[PDB]
């Protein structure tokens, strides 16, 4: 089974800049899509940025176009996401997941990572 | 963005009863070529990550037991449980998932309380 | 071939250096720091021709030089010290490198 | 402008022979890439300087892959005098500004398909190696011929596989039977294929051998199956030296630096140092003309109007200088064909009939060569007349 | 009994990797002494300084091998070059691990150059294959990087010479250009569908804005592009329905350099079984020869052959049998469609979802119905009128009670010496007007009638530039596109048979003499003409081409040539008044004309017995229909009502 691996929470002064990263394995790095989503606590997790690792193709979320920025390490399979600039409204619960993809069909998301806190 | 509208907010029942959560979109998720609504409905109890419940509105995951039950199509959608147990008790979230229509939002919430 | 230069000053700082003798987008411009107590010292040079610029390690950094090349004015930028200035053109015969024509001086001081 | 002349050269060239111009005159012995990038990085530091003229006497041919690198890593336009430097590479890049001097393969090909046009050698073969750029060759051939007033008559190409087994390379050695052969291959190879052959008997009087420039390596280093006779063109002028060369590139650099100095004034631009571009000659010097000596280039860098030199093998092994190449016709120094029947001393060729005839009205019909193709019609026969 | 090898890795943990694998290299080749001694380096951002050093280190250590493993590079040049030329000076073979330029199978410049990735030609061979599959044969092609353009361009070309097929359209430029909406609009008049894209992802992008722009995505087109292109900002342009191909493993770099490290133990173990083994000196110092093993060396590689995938050095020293996998946009999300084989395509249970309608092939290659014909001013087929009062055909009726149905026709005035550019609307009528009137009646498309801007049929001649044999006339205006079908009386040779196709001749007649009131060509006065006896003939006509074929009458192609008319009418008119006194021309024609005029004779010869046709473009389904109606016309009574409408009658 896939597992999806975090960072260890930070402490940011704000204005300063933090990377997170991902670890991925059990399944196939290259051929998969991993999303990053913001949750803060007591909140729904807000979709920040998808990134395919087989063409890096990068998309961002327009409130976090300018914010986020996503790479990925094919030897270590795992995926970055760099947060800059960061606010004391960037205080919140970052996570990565894994897209599940059926017969071609993608399905929602199967796989999660543990969870990272910003402060 | 497309607007997600889940009712009820929350409900509280007692354990053996049925219930009834409601998904609205604000635009068509169903796409016309292909004849699939791409709503998906999520359990996510505390201190856990989300577990995908429902996806197409209609199909259940393989964990997911038959008590469960995802209907609703175009703009409207509804999860039903059959038989309430205190296990489900979870905030239950319905998110699209066409592509063409992005961004990815998320409705209200509905909180099941027991 | 007659130079001219801005007025003393007294933060950051700019000096021009007009040029109405000659071609001026066909010669280098050369800076010159000459700090009371000893000789002179070197900054860097421009070509308003094409806008090339080469900047002394010692004042990398430091010191910004820009051209306009309507007006034939040359720029010199410091930034964030106390010395005369001088603006320069070399005689053009090329090789030998040297110093020929001397523009006013500008006082500058903290 | 600030020009270095460096010469890498065994042949003893001194150095005192050799608005703001300076010259820098330098000679040079070995050749290993580590001594041209210090010398490279060196003088890039000595005054700015922009133009590079460039010979060697070695054969090498990496000196130049490796001055074109150089050349496109500090955008400084580097030329091509003599030696493996000079020798023509295959495809030059638009980022690269390194120039060369002497033809490509193609005009070399035109030269030769003049030459047996001139003496009306209308059958022929196409034998070709594994050797790199064939395939350029056999196209180039084959749009030269169908747009010919010739219509000379091809044989199926002969191309090889390997060094030849002699077991089916011989069954389509056999199948030539043309008097004029045309050989594209390398040195080593040439002595292999060439011995084959006269083991097989075609090495006669009338079985011509034609090869370009690449199989005629050095002039001191002749092998023994070269039959003496082989038709070969090389842009090794003799009558010219170097000397003239690097005049004529400090020419060609002086007008294209004059002449995109009016269009712009600030052209001239080297790289400030190895450690640590808008307008240039790249796409200008493609016209120009020193002196009455057309001396422009092409697109992809060659020269319009090279020198090239037709060379065959006398009797006593030497590569005999014959025929030179004018502005764009062939002349020849020996209009009539010497018969060459003495390639080696196993050759005793005596079969020709010296025909004299008169002038008699319904037999023998004298009438001038047409001059639309400068050739008598087919029905005729050739002849001639010491008036 | 050492083994020096070179490397250039910046990874801590692949550094690690290749150390023990060099040290898992010595555990299946027994006991033997030989050693494998390793050298690694790091990354710097220049290009010089690296250059130099790993050089001087790899030269002073001795090394047997060299290797570039780093694809994510901050530079977008990607180029081991410096280390390939450097190592190329003493012959020393290189190995290439990431870079995939097409210029690196070259080896005319890359002496000692080596790589197990495929260079981009075989998506191209890849894409021949996919031909292979929904029998397509015309593509359009539009490459944007010339240094790599142009090889692309001929493995294409390579390719189809199998078929023996032409691409309808190819074209390259400078990368980065973003006006590039015209020769979309060139591309749309086309009938292929089939776009072929290898470019730059600045390009890709800039073009899928600009066709998504003009509309270009809707059914039946075909799209087909390379790996280089859905990358980037270049995805976020892509349409949706599109087709991509996918290098599999092309970036793990840990198996990658495994299975590079074992060919490389396989290769050195396997020369160490021979003879003359000499060392690479240090030659950064004083060391101006070559390695004397060196293509020893570099052919032993050549000739490796392992079965521990494949893998396997061409002529080009590339690997073959690569897997590729076949992506496609659904919705913006790819989804795995296809596979590709060593040599064959395994498509997956995943549906073909297209930019348009069904996920069937879409026959993307168009049809065409207005036909822009060319004729020429025929005396007794084509008559020239000018119009009554503004554009209309005055409607005479035949003594057989028969309206004649005429045609508007453009054309110029007169000859451009005369007439520069003057071209009015005029009215034509005879033979071939009513043959073409029932062919468009018989089947079911449109036309439009134009004349030719010469009255020449058309010869080859060489252009006083580039000494370049070209056409003119009718072949001139319809190889040119401007025209599409030729009908008039053409004449069928042999030189127009390899340019252009035909159909069933509609005619049959010979050649003859004109004569004012010899016994044809056997005259002897004829075969030594002097000024007395003047027979001309059509300039740049067929007759004269077919009498310079054959040199024995080169004295009548050297009297001919100084009296050639430009028309018929102007022969037939020098002759009328005894200005002239022969006139080698058609039978059909000179036969009407003595109807016409009765002073007009004949001679007695018949000789040259060919026939008129309808020239066309090549090969095109206007062909079999159409012949098949010329000959269903020549079956039944519609040629002699035809000649009763204008061949048979007299005057």
């Amino acid at each position: 089974q896939g597992q999806m691996q975090q960072s260890g929470a930070e402490l940011v002064k704000p204005g300063a800049s933090v990377k997170l990263s991902c670890k991925t394995s059990g399944f196939s790095f290259s051929t998969s899509y991993i999303n990053w989503l913001k949750q803060k606590p007591g909140q729904s997790l807000e979709w920040i940025a998808w990134i395919y690792a087989g063409t890096d193709g990068t998309s961002y979320n327009q409130k976090f176009t300018d914010k986020a920025q996503l790479t990925v390490d094919t030897s270590s399979s795992t995926a970055y996401m760099q947060f800059s600039s960061l606010t004391t409204d960037d205080s919140a619960i970052y996570y990565c997941a894994r897209e599940g993809i059926y017969y071609g069909n993608y399905a929602g998301f199967t796989y999660w990572g543990q969870g990272t806190l910003v402060t | 963005d497309i607007v997600m509208t889940q009712s009820p907010s929350s409900l509280a029942v007692t354990a053996g009863e049925k219930v009834t959560m409601r998904c609205k979109s604000s635009q068509s998720l169903l796409w016309s070529v292909n004849q699939n609504n791409y709503l998906s409905w999520y359990q996510q109890k505390q201190g856990q990550p989300p577990k995908l419940l429902i996806y197409g509105a209609s199909i259940r995951e393989s964990w997911v037991p038959d008590r469960f039950t995802g209907s609703g199509s175009g703009t409207d959608f509804t999860l039903t449980i059959s038989n309430v147990h205190a296990e489900d008790l979870a905030v239950y979230y319905c998110q699209h998932n066409h592509g063409s229509f992005l961004p990815y939002t998320f409705g209200g919430g509905t909180k099941l309380e027991i | 071939v007659q130079l001219q230069q801005s007025g003393a000053e007294l933060a950051s700082v700019k000096i021009s250096c007009k040029a109405t003798g000659y071609t001026f987008r066909s010669y280098w411009i050369e800076w010159l720091k000459q700090r009371p107590g000893h000789g002179l010292e070197w900054i860097g040079e421009i070509l308003p021709g094409s806008g090339r610029t080469n900047y002394n390690e010692k004042f990398k950094g430091k010191a910004t030089i820009t051209a306009d090349t309507s007006s034939n004015t040359a720029y010199m930028q410091l930034s964030s010290d106390s010395a005369v200035y001088y603006c320069t053109r070399s005689r053009g015969t090329m090789i030998t490198r040297e110093f020929t024509y001397w523009g006013q001086g500008a006082l500058v001081t903290v | 402008l600030n020009i270095a002349v460096l010469l890498g050269h065994s042949h003893d060239v001194t150095e005192r022979e050799l608005l703001d111009v300076n010259v820098v005159a330098l000679l040079m012995n070995r050749t290993d890439p580590k001594s041209l990038i210090t010398h490279v990085c060196d003088l890039m530091s000595g005054a700015r300087i922009h133009g590079l003229v460039f010979g060697d006497d070695t054969d090498q041919e990496a000196v130049a892959q490796m001055l074109d690198f150089i050349s496109s890593q500090t955008f400084i336009p580097i030329l091509g005098i003599h030696g493996g430097a000079s020798m023509i590479m295959a495809d030059k890049d638009p980022t690269s500004t390194f120039f060369q001097f002497g033809a490509s393969i193609q005009q070399q090909a035109t030269v030769m398909l003049k030459i047996m046009q001139d003496y009306d050698w209308h059958v022929f073969s196409l034998v070709t190696t594994i050797f790199p750029g064939y395939r350029d060759f056999i196209s180039f051939i084959k749009t030269t011929v169908d747009n010919s007033f010739v219509g000379w008559d091809m044989q199926n190409v002969i191309t090889l596989d390997t060094s030849f087994e002699d077991a089916k390379t011989q069954v389509q050695l056999k199948k030539i039977h043309s008097s004029v052969i045309l050989l594209y291959c390398s040195k080593d190879e040439a002595v292999l294929i060439l011995s084959e052959a006269r083991s097989l008997g075609l090495t006669g009087y009338d079985f011509f051998w034609i090869v370009p420039s690449l199989v005629s390596g050095n002039t001191e280093l002749i092998p023994k199956e070269f039959p003496s006779g082989l038709i070969s063109v090389s842009y090794d002028d003799w009558d010219y030296s170097l000397e003239a060369r690097v005049r004529d590139g400090l020419g060609i650099l002086t007008t294209a630096a004059s002449s995109m100095l009016e269009k712009f004034s600030y052209i001239p631009e080297a790289k400030a140092s190895c450690y640590g571009p808008l307008h240039t000659l790249h796409q200008f010097m493609v016209n120009v003309t020193w002196d009455g000596k057309d001396l422009s280039f092409t697109e992809e860098g060659y020269q319009v109007h090279p020198r090239l030199v037709v060379i065959v093998l006398n009797k006593d092994r030497e590569w005999e200088k014959v025929g030179k190449w004018e502005n764009q016709t062939l002349s020849l120094r020996h209009a009539v064909w010497p018969r060459y029947k003495s390639f080696s001393d196993c050759e005793p060729d005596d079969n020709h009939l010296s025909i004299v005839t008169l002038e008699e009205a319904p037999f023998v019909i004298v009438e001038d060569i047409d001059p639309l193709t400068e050739t008598c019609v087919r029905n005729t026969v050739p002849c001639r007349k010491f008036v | 009994k050492i083994v020096n090898i070179g490397a250039v890795l910046s990874t801590r943990k692949h550094e690690q990797m290749f150390r023990e694998a060099v040290n898992q290299a010595n555990k299946r080749h027994g006991s033997w002494k030989i050693q494998l001694n390793a050298t690694s380096v790091t990354h710097k951002p220049n290009a010089i300084q690296m250059a130099l050093s790993v050089c001087e280190d790899l030269i002073s250590s001795q090394v047997y091998a060299i290797l570039v493993s780093h694809p994510p590079t901050p530079n977008d040049h990607f180029t081991p070059t410096p280390v390939s030329y450097t190592a190329g000076f003493y012959r020393i073979p290189v190995l290439g691990l990431t870079t995939r330029m097409s210029i690196y199978s070259d080896k005319s410049i890359h002496l000692s150059f080596l790589r197990t990735v495929p260079p981009y030609s075989h998506q191209s061979s890849v894409w021949f294959e996919m031909m292979r599959v929904y029998n397509w044969n015309h593509i359009i092609l539009l490459v944007s990087d010339d240094h790599e353009g142009r090889a692309a361009q001929k493995r294409l070309e390579t390719l189809l010479e199998e078929r023996e097929s032409k691409a309808e359209k190819v074209l390259q430029f400078d990368p980065g250009t973003k006006n590039v909406t015209a020769l979309l609009m060139e591309a749309r008049d086309l009938e292929a569908r089939v776009i072929i894209l290898s470019a730059s992802e600045d390009d890709a992008a800039t073009v899928y804005r600009a066709a998504a722009m003009l509309n270009m995505t809707g059914s039946g087109y075909v799209w087909l592009v390379g790996e280089r292109e859905i990358s980037g900002n270049a995805l976020r342009y892509a349409p949706d329905g599109i087709i991509g191909l996918q290098l599999i493993n092309g970036k793990n770099e840990s198996a990658h350099i495994s299975d590079a490290v074992g060919v490389v133990a396989q290769a050195v173990h396997e020369l160490l079984e021979k003879e003359n083994i000499t060392d690479p000196p240090r030659g950064c110092v004083g060391n101006t020869n070559i390695w004397k093993t060196g293509p020893l060396f570099k052919r032993v590689l050549m000739s490796s052959k392992y079965a521990d995938g494949r893998v396997e050095f061409n002529e080009d020293g590339d690997r073959k049998f690569a897997n590729y996998s076949i992506m496609n946009l659904q919705n913006r999300k790819l989804v795995q469609v296809g596979i590709y084989n060593g040599t064959h395509v395994i498509p997956n249970d995943r549906k073909i979802i297209w930019p348009g309608g069904e996920t069937e092939k879409p026959r993307g290659y168009q049809m065409s119905t207005r036909l822009k014909i060319v004729t020429i001013h025929q005396e007794p087929f084509v008559y020239v009128k000018p119009t009554m009062s503004d554009g209309t055909c005055k409607e005479e009726f035949t003594v057989n009670g028969d309206p004649v149905k005429k045609v508007i026709c453009t054309g110029p005035n007169d000859t451009s010496p005369g007439s520069p550019r003057h071209t009015v609307p005029q009215c034509c009528y005879g033979f071939c007007v009513d043959l073409l009137i029932k062919l468009a009646r018989t089947m079911n498309f449109t036309y439009e009638v134009h004349l030719v801007a010469d009255g020449k049929f058309g010869t080859q001649e060489r252009v006083n530039n580039s000494n370049k044999k070209e056409w003119n006339g009718m072949m001139g205006e319809l190889l040119s596109g401007q025209a599409d079908m030729i009908v008039a009386p053409l004449t069928i040779n042999n030189e127009r048979a390899q340019y252009i196709e035909f159909s069933k001749p509609f005619k049959y007649q010979g050649l003859t003499i004109l004569v004012k009131k010899i016994t044809g060509i056997n005259d002897p006065r004829l075969r030594n003409p002097s000024d007395k006896f003047i027979y001309a003939t059509v300039k740049q006509s067929s007759v004269d081409i077919y009498f310079r074929r054959q040199v024995e009458l080169s004295t009548m192609y050297r009297h001919m040539e100084k009296h050639n008319y430009e028309s018929a009418a102007e022969a037939i008119q020098a002759v009328r008044d005894n200005k002239l006194h022969a006139f080698i021309w058609d039978s059909a024609v000179l036969e009407f004309e003595a109807s016409q005029k009765c002073d007009l004779v004949t001679t007695g010869e018949l000789f040259f017995r060919s026939g008129f046709g309808i020239g066309m473009r090549k090969d095109s389904p206007w062909k079999q229909n159409v012949s098949l109606s010329i000959l269903k016309s020549h079956e039944n009574g519609f040629m002699e009502d035809l000649d009763k409408t204008w061949v048979r009658y007299q005057e």
